[PDB]
């Protein structure tokens, strides 16, 4: 089997920088049958390079490809805003894909704006409770959200999702939702979420009192 | 130019079978390789197999061998992909792709790489039943944030807007698959604090698969 591994996993750059993405083959790629694809969220992949170094018509010339044997490199001479997406390399001499390389915009560190939302009464009349902790507009992506119920640590009772990198301010937003039955609540009273991030010198904690 | 149009989204139960089609409008159809590539949510690309419409030759990825069947159809210029014995991890977006060609129009030499792609077909494999969502308001506590919680719906996707499309500070989060087998997402927005007691905010939720439309007004909660 031929295995293709891409590098790095995440590349953080500023618009205008030279980008270099790598693709390593477990074994020799016959007749340099290596291709590079680009994919933005909610869109189909798009061919950028084929035959290791040949570029299709319509593809900008900032995109170049090189390499042979087991080492191949995609080079974006000068990054444009639309170049920031996920890149896949593919062998097609059984065809295989790389695990992908994301190219994101590297910007200034921004602390998350933390909010917390109480369960609405409408959701109560159906008998369940969802507390939502919001981390608005922050960078970098790596952020820790920890739930506390009466200063007691939670686990396995929350699910979180992150938005794509914003097109304007290049920040991320996170939403962690801890949900439980009306039995573990009102059996508890004060709800709080503690957030740990690089943009914070110390972990910021937001809280509300049940029914207050 | 070559254009590929795929069939609509499908929802299946484990063990059943699904067939996705790709209408190849343009170029020549019989001479060039049509491959299928799937993508699980938040995952990479995986090649499944390919077919040259003439002949008809077909290669499958070993991981799908026996479970998969790829068909031509020169009469309509349409390719077909059938996957049986489905399971939850087969839930993915399935793309159909035709290889590119160089050296005169549809009288050209194949290159091997997929230069033409379809729009993709979302195939969900679940044990759940189509259900409309419950929309509960995330009431607001400078700048203040509020929103709407779209909870318990099946399947994807659900579309949320604010004030009927009227956009700044809007964050619609990706849905998460709960342990209940249903989906749930949150949609927040940042607005000035001095507008909350005066301004009307109405989030417009739309779930096409269950034919559900809910327009929930988020107003200042008061105790």
């Amino acid at each position: 089997e031929i295995v293709l591994t891409q590098s790095p996993g995440t590349q953080s750059l500023s618009p205008g920088e030279r980008a270099t993405l790598s693709c390593r083959a477990s074994q020799s790629v016959g007749n340099n049958k290596l291709a590079w694809y680009q994919q933005r969220p909610g869109q189909a992949p798009r061919l950028l390079i084929y035959g290791a170094s040949s570029r299709p018509s319509g593809v900008a010339d900032r995109f170049s490809g090189s390499g042979s044997g087991t080492d191949f490199t995609l080079t974006i001479s000068r990054l444009e805003p639309e170049d920031f997406a996920v890149y896949y390399c593919q062998q097609y001499g059984l065809s295989t894909f790389g695990q992908g390389t994301k190219v994101e915009v590297k910007r200034t560190v921004a602390a998350p704006s933390v909010f917390i939302f109480p369960p609405s009464d409408e959701q109560l009349k159906s008998g369940t409770a969802s507390v939502v902790c919001l981390l608005n507009n922050f960078y970098p992506r790596e952020a820790k959200v920890q739930w506390k119920v009466d200063n007691a640590l939670q686990s396995g009772n929350s699910q979180e999702s992150v938005t794509e990198q914003d097109s304007k301010d290049s920040t991320y937003s996170l939403s962690s939702t801890l949900t439980l039955s009306k039995a573990d609540y009102e059996k508890h009273k004060v709800y709080a979420c503690e957030v740990t991030h690089q943009g914070l010198s110390s972990p910021v904690t937001k809280s509300f009192n049940r029914g207050e | 130019q070559v254009q590929l149009v795929q069939s609509g989204a499908e929802v299946k139960r484990p063990g059943s079978s699904v067939t996705v089609s790709c209408k190849a409008s343009g170029g020549s159809f019989s001479t060039y390789a049509l491959s299928w590539v799937r993508q699980a949510p938040g995952r990479g690309l995986e090649w499944m197999g390919g077919v040259i419409p003439l002949l008809t030759i077909t290669n499958y990825a070993p991981r799908f061998q026996g479970r998969i069947t790829i068909t031509a159809d020169r009469s309509t210029s349409t390719a077909y992909l059938e996957l049986n014995s489905l399971r939850p991890e087969d839930t993915a977006v399935y793309y159909c792709a035709r290889e590119g060609t160089t050296g005169w129009g549809w009288l050209g030499k194949p290159i091997g790489a997929f230069a033409h792609w379809g729009q993709g077909t979302l195939v969900t494999v679940s044990s759940a039943s189509t259900k409309g969502p419950s929309v509960f308001p995330l009431a607001p506590s400078g700048t203040a944030a509020l929103g709407c919680l779209v909870k318990d719906y099946f399947p994807e996707p659900v579309t949320v807007s604010w004030n009927s499309g009227a956009t700044s500070g809007v964050h619609t989060f990706p849905a998460v698959l709960q342990s209940s087998g249903l989906y749930s997402l949150s949609s927040v927005v940042t607005v000035p604090s001095s507008s909350l007691g005066t301004q009307t905010y109405i989030c417009n939720v739309n779930h096409k698969p269950s034919n559900t439309k809910v327009d929930k007004k988020v107003e200042p909660k008061s105790c």
